[PDB]
Parts: C-alpha cells; structure tokens; sequence
RNA sequence: GUUAAUUCCGAUAACGAACGAGACUCUGGCAUGCUAACUAGUUACGCGACCCCGGUCGGCGUAACUUCUUAGAGGGACAAGUGGCGUUCAGCCACCCGAGAUUGAGCAAUAACAGGUCUGUGAUGCCCUUAGAUGUCCGGGGCUGCACGCGCGCUACACUGACUGGCUCAGCGUGUGCCUACCCUACGCCGGCAGGCGCGGGUAACCCGUUGAACCCCAUUCGUGAUGGGGAUCGGGGAUUGCAAUUAUUCCCCAUGAACGAGGAAUUCCCAGUAAGUGCGGGUCAUAAGCUUGCGUUGAUUAAGUCCCUGCCCUUUGUACACA
C-alpha cells in the first residue's frame, strides 16, 4: 500500500551513487545488475561487508536499487559501498525504531568510518609552473 | 527468469560467438582471415574467429544501449595508439569491421537501423540472448 | 597559528565595555547579540569578535580584567 | 502564449534583481510564472603570461569571465511582456525574449 | 650482554645532528627500580617497549 | 596611469586615490572595510527598581 | 559470520604476537584486521596514525613501487592473495602468523647514525616500517629479471624470514647493520 | 613568554598613528532544509519488448517532488566544550560532538637592480637611413645545416612485463569568426587504414555526448634469450591540408630491427587525494603536441623534527668593506 521510498546519496571524489530502498525481498542490485558481477573482482567481499556486518535478517526486508554516475571503478565501487550502508540506516530510522538504526550505526562506525562519513578529499588543482599540484618542473643551474 | 545482467559477460560472449559458430549463415567477408582490427593494434588477433566474438560484443552491447553506430562502435573498440618514441593517445578502432558486423547483424536478424541514425536491437535478438543468458546461468547452477 | 588580531580584540573589549547587560557564557547566544549591536562585515570576523567575546566573559567569572 | 525570457549577465547579484524583479512583476500582473531556472555558468578562462617580453620566471596568469544564464517561460501575450521588460532594466543584463 | 625490555615513560627533546633522534627516558620492565636516558631513533610515543640489546649504556644528556 | 612627452623624454604618471566609505554610495563604494568594525552607543537607560504597570486600552 | 572477521577465507583469531614490544604496533587482532587489505585512506594525516593501519595494508602499500607499479593497488592486493596462498601450500600455518614472525625476525633492533657514527635502539614503528621496506626490498630484487614470479617471490621472502635461515635479503640486511651497529658503538 | 606573522600579553621616554601580515575574494566539502526548473532528472503509473507473480530497458508518454542536476540567498567553525601546560594573561597539545579542529590560489608594504623588454604598440628621446632605401611588395634559400658539450622533456631497459580479445567507469572544457578566406561532428555506403562521398544536429545544459579516455579487471600467447622488451635508422607505396612539402609537413600499410641488462662524479622536486603511473580538453593550429596550461582515474613510502649543508629574519659583538 503505502510506499516506503527512501532515497540516499552516496559520494566518492567524484564518483555518485544514488541508493532506493524500498519493501520487498531480500535483493540488492546497482545499475540492474547484483553484486555478484562489478568488475574489478578483488573487492567483492568489500561490496558484500554491509551483508556481511549485519546478516541477511536485515537485507530480508529491503531491495536496493541504485545509479551509479561519474568517477572510477573503485571510485563507484566505494560510492555504492557507503550508499546501500546510508539507504540502511535511513530506512531503518525513517519507519522503524531508533534503537537499531543506532545499533547498527555503532556496528558500522566500529567497522570504518567510511561506510557513513564521506571522504573529504578531493583533488588539488594543478599550479602554473610544475606537472603536478605541489611539484615543480627540474630547476637547471648553470 | 534472468537477464544477461545477472550473467557473468566474459564467458557470455563466448557463448554466444558459439552460438554464432553452431548458426554458421553470418556471410562473411573475404578479407577476415588478414586484416588488423585496428590502426592502433600491432599484431592480428590469435583467435582464429574473432569476428563471431566480436559481433556477439556487438550484440550484448546493442542489447545494453541501442542507436550505436558506426562511430560509437570504434569509440568502444577504440585504445592506446603506442606511437613509438612519442606518448601514447586513445585512437579509434576501424569503421569497416563494425560496419560489416552491423551489415552480418542486419542480413540475419538481430539488429535494425532506427530513426535518428543508429542500430537498435530487435525483439528476435532479445529472445536469442535471453535464452542464451538462460543457458549461461543453466551452465554455471 | 589561531592568535586574534588586535581588530579583533579592541572590538570586542568595546562591545563588552558597551553591552556587558546583554551577552553571556553561550556563543551561539552572544554571536546573535554582537551580531546585531555590532556592524560586522564579514562571518569569519564575526565569528572571531564573537570568540573573544566568550574568552573575555569567562575571564570576568574567573577574576578582574586589566 | 509561451513567451520565454533569458536573461544573460557577467555580475551576480544585478541579475538576480532583475529576475526577482520580472518574479514580482509576474505576481502584480497575475499570470501563470515558472521559477528563475538557473543554467551551468560559464568561466572563460585565459592562461597568459605575465612578462610582455619573454625573458623571467614561468608565471602565469588567469583571467576568468564568469557569465551567467536564467530563463523564465512566462504564459501571457506579447504586449504583457514587452510591457514589463520595457520597464527597470539595468545594462548588466541582456534580455532575450523569444515569442514561441 | 643479555637483552632487556624497556618502556619509554617520558621523551626529553630531539638530538643529533639532523635533528632524528629522541631523547627518551626509560624505565626498565625487568627491574623497575632502574630507568635511563638514552637517544632513540625513529617516531617515538610515551608507553611503549623498546628491545635493548646491552642495558648499561647511556646517552650523554645535553 | 599616463603618458606624458616632454622634449628630452617620456614621463609616467600614476595616480592611486582611495575613495571614501558613504552609506549612499555616490562618492564612494558602498560596502565598509573588512577591518572597520561599526560599533554603536548604547542608549542611556535607567533601571526600575521598583515594580510598576503601564496598562492601557 | 557476523562476529568474527574472515580475512578472504583465514581467521582474525589464532594470531600470535611473540615480541610484547611490537604488540601494539602490530595492528592485526580484533580491530584492525578486514575483509580486504584495501582502504579508503586518511591514515597519513596524524603522526601515529599509521600505527592504526593494518600491517597486510601496509605491505600491501609499500609494494607498489618504483615507477611503473605505482597506483595499482587491486594489482598488488593480488599479489598479496596469491602470496598469502602459495605461503599456506608450502609452510601450512596461517600467513598472518607466518608475516608477524617475519616482521619481529627482520626488524633490526639498533641503527648507527650521526650524531663517526654512533649506535641508538631504534623505535618500535621504524623497526616495523623497516622490517616492511626491507622485505618487499628484498621480493623486488627475487622477482626482478627471473622466472619465479613476485607473488612466489614474497611468500619464499616472508617464509625465510620468518624461519631466519639467513637466505633472505631482509635478514641479511638486518644482520649487517646490526653487525654495523655492534661495531661502531 | 607566544605566533606561520612587528600576532598578541606584559614592561616602558614614549604617546598617537600608517602600509604590510592578518582581515578580503574565489575555489573544496556539509546542509534528505528555503528558492528553482520540458536545455537535468527522480520515483510511480500507462503501454511496448524479452525471460521463467517477479526482473531489465539512456524504449515511449504523463504524476508529484528535488535525493541525484545546476546556481542564488542563508547557515556552518569560533580554540567554542572538556582534561592538562603556561605570570593562570598572551597562547599550546590531546579528546567528545562533529563534513571540515592548518584545503588551495589571487591580491600583496618601503627601498632598489643601471635585471629583461625600443623584436608589443600610431609609448617615446637621441643617432642612422630615406629612392641604386634599414620603407614596402614578389620568387627562392635559411631560422632544421653537424667532428662537439650542456639543459628542459619523451621512449624504454621488461615476467609487478608485452601482445591478442572481453568487461568497464571521468571531469575541466571547446565548437561555424568585422578584416577572416579556416568549426564540433552524429548517421548510412566505399576502402584494411589514413580518408572520401550524402543527407542531418548545434551559436550550445538542445547537437557532437550518458562525452562508452586510458591506468586497471578478466582469459589465452610468451619463457629470462637483447626475447613477442625497445623502435632509433632506412626503402617501397597510399591518403588530407595548402598556390607550393624537396631538407621526407602530418597520418596509414609492409619491411629493415641499432644502442640500451636499473646508469660514475653531481644534481632536481615533494610530504595527502600529495609524489608517481595514466589518459582527456585549451593555447600555438590551414595542415599540428614529445611543450605549456587546466582536468579526471589509480594512488602510496616516510616525516609532525633540525640548523649539519644551502640560505633568510631579529639582538649583541668586531671591522682597516661602503662599485659593501
Ligand atoms: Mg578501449
Ligand atoms: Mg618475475
Ligand atoms: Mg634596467
Ligand atoms: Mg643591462
Ligand atoms: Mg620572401
Ligand atoms: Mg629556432
Ligand atoms: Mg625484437
Ligand atoms: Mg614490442
Ligand atoms: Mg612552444
Ligand atoms: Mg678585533
């Protein structure tokens, strides 16, 4: 009956990921397709750590779609890595209690602080003068 | 049933260039078995039927995004120009080889040109790559 | 280096010489305050005058002031 | 009846005056208005050198021109909005008006 | 010449000639009567164990 | 800055005038400096020590 | 396993830490041991941040060097799988037991400096970044120009080093500069 | 005493001041809150296609809304709260809450160099020339010449690598001209390619374009051999630009296959999204990036100190130096 849409945005250097969790079955896919096929395949278990903190009772309940735009691969990886975790505890505060959208807060922070707090680094502009930001081009003496 | 989302893409090009190998009325060209795929490859490829594996490619991504013509597809088969004693670029693929995919894939239906340019995949193809991402996901249950 | 200036200081000893009545220990509270009796120009000068403020009023509830 | 203004100008705040200002003329003449629809700015940007000789150390300079670009689609006739754009305008900003 | 622990209770200053090695107080986890300074290369925090090869030398205090 | 030709040569001339602060803005700009913090008198009030009413309509 | 943390497919627990000097430094119990050694960052912004980080993400920084090998970070985090697999087929023990020995064995206890040089008790962090440049020094140098590859190459290095049969590089070095340290002091 | 700071506290024959620094502007974050949107979408429906009620669609259309899109007003961070050090002042460290508890650039004082620029100017003094011209126009050559040394950069010396296929993600940007003759290009055929032929779109969140970039990921081929590393030199041919390419303008194909096995004395740059790897836009551009300027991806080692060297800023000391 009613629709229980929650919308989170997830935001890497410049990578976003949009999570949508809604009621339904214990499915989570980015982009129309599951985790079980984002390449690269190295960090799979490190998609599957929010599944893996909290079990499968949790995920039951929720479906997680979510689009994926801008950045690298390892970029959206972690963009969609902090975004299905905040869709989560958005969820779980918006329409059921606070007190395990704070426990499964607490489990996330003692895992990473990533999961929840966004990275604030982002890249430094390059100077006129050197290849890079803080270097400079070869000085040549005499 | 399934998608070819949920299918694992790597062995579900090969399958379907099996596919294209059990059909076998692809028209070929004549000049497959000499030609160098590209102005910035070296070497010609070490498989014998790149062709089929490479218009399976063409398959799966007209299925993924439609309206993909000729310049779209050397964007996708595009890569590193090594020039030698000069930095590398990105450099395109040649026009001709996906041109005569798109002609192999408009002779036996799989694909159709759509309006405001481009191919788009037809209901027939969609049927054949779902049933072969059944088949996939049938092989590795 | 978060060493305020004497733009800064001379300021907020005269607000505080002006308005001892009005402002008090919380920041955000004494921030509003100077924020309207003061014609401040820019935030993080506000905000600077404002912390002064908050340092000077606890060194009153500590002791006399020079 | 879709009259669509544009309104394109290099400083910030003139432009929003003028906007908020056809906004209030809007809502005085009663007429179906939709918001001041913001367009990505645009920052022209020039990478010269300092020297004018070319002899010292590599400095740059970088001139930027930042414009920007608002459009209001107005559901009124013509002699409303010639009425209204021919009042309180300010060289700052171009006004383009296109009928259709 | 038997290896001794010691943990680091409080560094006095930066020495050498470049200015890389700590001036550290020791006080020994064997015997916890005795403590020396002795000169410490490397980032050093108070409450941790060094792993002393000789115990009785000692660091010229400046 | 100016050019001026004189017989023996070419003089440069560059004059630099701050403009002063002005609530209306016609002989200046009209924003203050950053460092002029406006600080206003207070009114002289008298307090009450005695409690009264001021009732009225 | 919600609990307990499984490193790909090896336990957290049932790890040893033999020096008590390098216990706290040492971050790979209960805490500090993940699913992957890969991260976000941020551990270089405090001084004894890098403590916090975990000794399989250190090695697995400290791999990817000279020129051509930095940033590829998934590539050596292979490297790092691979070597952690081809360390339990020859030893049989737990590769996080067999790096910690590895660690406590190449970390030179003393350095010679200037203050003529003189002999000082090293820190128990720069022992441990010591112990990790020392290492993966040491695998480079095995893997380069050979055909014994770098993920076989680093597990032959952590297995003698953690045996100490003086063949590996690291112990090696270790051994001359504490042989230095004795000697000018 | 303190600070990145002549930044403050405090003393005081000084008082009252001023430039600079700081303050300021832009950029980066954080606001599930305000204003916004058919040149961005979101999620719901109505269809359509496919698979065995459900899943996908950048396939189509519309229903509220702005989380993702953009840009405006605001706000937010101040050593404010705690525990210590400190004349209990100026201030310093750590911690809780928190997106930040030093993000980066611009601007930048007095005094000077006999620093560079008359080859930026119809800015210009003086001198030279001014018709067989140092004025101006045209053709050709040169600025590319090669026993030699130096400098900024690129390619690499490989197995953590190369080749061949498959997967897969970006952001700064730019785009049809006063003279001006020169734009970005979708799509369909011809050709292996460089490219050519026709209809279109775009004065720009409309079109190129969801900018399907590389590094990387996955799977074969290679086997420590100057090897499938590396592509210098050179021959033959085929295209585009321009009036004109020879001293090959560039690009494409085949073939030729050198040194180089991690580099001596010496030296450059740097500490967080930093160095480095990596590619993409702008300038030069008719033809054009081994340069430069910006942007994006992957992304570390070590350091939270010092005057040892190189130098700088205050105080004292000595001077036979003051073009010091
Ligand atoms: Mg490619
Ligand atoms: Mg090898
Ligand atoms: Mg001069
Ligand atoms: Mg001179
Ligand atoms: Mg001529
Ligand atoms: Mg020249
Ligand atoms: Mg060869
Ligand atoms: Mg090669
Ligand atoms: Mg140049
Ligand atoms: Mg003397």
């Amino acid at each position: 009956g009613p629709l229980q849409s929650v919308q989170v945005f997830g935001r890497k250097k410049t990578a976003t990921a949009v999570a949508h969790c809604k009621r339904g079955n214990g499915l989570i896919k980015v982009n129309g397709r599951p985790l079980e096929m984002i390449e690269p395949r190295t960090l799979q278990y490190k998609l599957l750590e929010p599944v893996l903190l909290l079990g499968k009772e949790r995920f039951a309940g929720v479906d997680i779609r979510v689009r994926v735009k801008g950045g690298g691969h390892v970029a959206q990886i972690y963009a969609i890595r902090q975004s299905i975790s905040k869709a989560l505890v958005a969820y779980y505060q918006k329409y059921v209690d606070e007190a395990s959208k704070k426990e499964i807060k607490d489990i996330l922070i003692q895992y990473d602080r990533t999961l929840l707090v966004a990275d604030p680094r982002r890249c430094e502009s390059k100077k006129f003068g050197g290849p890079g930001a803080r270097a400079r081009y070869q000085k040549s003496y005499r | 049933g399934v998608t070819v989302k949920d299918v694992n893409q790597q062995e579900f090009v090969r399958a379907l260039a099996a596919f294209l190998k059990k059909s076998g009325k692809l028209k070929v060209p004549e000049w497959v078995d000499t030609v160098k795929l590209a102005k910035h490859k070296e070497l010609a490829p070490y498989d014998e039927n790149w062709f089929y594996t490479r218009a399976a490619s063409t398959a799966r991504h007209l299925y993924l995004r439609g309206g993909a013509g000729v310049g779209s597809m050397t964007k996708i088969y595009g890569g590193r120009q090594r020039n030698g004693v000069m930095p590398s670029h990105f450099s395109r693929g040649s026009k001709s080889v996906a041109r005569r995919v798109l002609q192999a894939l408009e002779g036996l239906k799989m694909v159709e040109k759509d309006q405001d340019g481009g191919r788009k995949l037809t209901p027939q193809g969609q049927r054949d790559l779902d049933r072969i991402a059944g088949q996939v996901a049938a092989a590795k249950k | 280096g978060r060493v305020r200036t004497k733009t800064v200081k001379k300021a907020a000893r005269v607000i505080i010489e002006k308005y001892y009545t009005r402002l008090g220990n919380d920041f955000h509270t004494n921030k509003r305050v100077c924020e309207e009796i003061a014609i401040i120009p820019s935030k993080k000068l506000r905000n600077k005058i404002a912390g002064y403020v908050t340092h000077l009023m606890k060194r009153i509830q500590r002791g006399p002031v020079r | 009846h879709r009259i669509r203004i544009t309104l394109t100008s290099r400083n910030v705040k003139s432009l929003e005056k003028v906007c908020a200002d056809l906004i209030r003329g809007a809502k005085e003449k009663n007429l179906k208005v939709k918001g001041p629809v913001r367009m990505p700015t645009k920052t022209l940007r020039i990478t010269t050198r300092k020297t004018p000789c070319g002899e010292g150390s590599k400095t740059w300079d970088r001139f930027q021109m930042r414009i920007h670009k608002r459009l209001i689609d107005l559901h009124s006739p013509s002699e409303i909005v010639k009425q209204i754009t021919s009042i309180s305008i300010e060289p700052g900003v171009e006004v383009e008006v296109t009928i259709a | 010449q038997p290896i001794k622990l010691a943990r680091v209770t409080k560094v006095l200053g930066r020495t050498g000639s470049q200015g890389q090695c700590t001036q550290v107080r020791v006080e020994f986890m064997d015997d916890t009567s005795r403590s020396i300074i002795r000169n410490v290369k490397g980032p050093v925090r108070e409450g941790d164990v060094l792993t002393l090869l000789e115990s009785e030398r000692e660091a010229r205090r400046l | 800055v100016r050019h001026v030709l004189l017989r023996q040569g070419v003089l440069g001339i560059k004059v630099k005038i701050m403009l002063p602060w002005d609530p209306s803005g016609k002989i200046g700009p009209k924003k203050p400096l950053p460092d002029h913090v406006s600080i206003v008198e207070p009114k002289d009030e008298i307090l009450p020590t005695t409690p009264i009413s001021e009732q009225k309509g | 396993t919600p609990d307990i943390k499984l490193f790909g497919k090896w336990s957290t627990d049932d790890v040893q830490i033999n020096d008590i000097s390098l216990q706290d430094y040492i971050a790979v119990k209960e805490k500090y041991a993940k699913y992957l050694p890969h991260s976000a960052g941020r551990y270089a912004a405090k001084r004894f941040r890098k403590a916090q980080c975990p000794i399989v993400e250190r090695l697995t920084n400290s791999m990817m060097m000279h020129g051509r090998n930095n940033g590829k970070k998934l590539m050596t985090v292979r490297i790092v799988k691979h070597a952690f697999e081809i360390i339990h087929l020859l030893t049989g023990e737990n590769p996080l037991q067999v790096l910690v020995n590895a660690i406590i064995n190449s970390g030179p206890r003393e350095d010679s400096t200037r203050i003529r040089r003189q002999a000082v008790d090293v820190s128990p962090l720069r022992r441990v970044n010591q112990a990790i440049w020392l290492l993966c020094t040491g695998a480079r140098e095995a893997a380069f120009r050979n055909i014994k590859t770098i993920a076989e190459c680093l597990a032959d290095e952590l297995i003698n080093a953690a045996k100490g049969s003086s063949n590996s590089y690291a112990i090696k070095k270790k051994d001359e500069l504490e042989r230095v340290a004795k000697s000018n002091r």
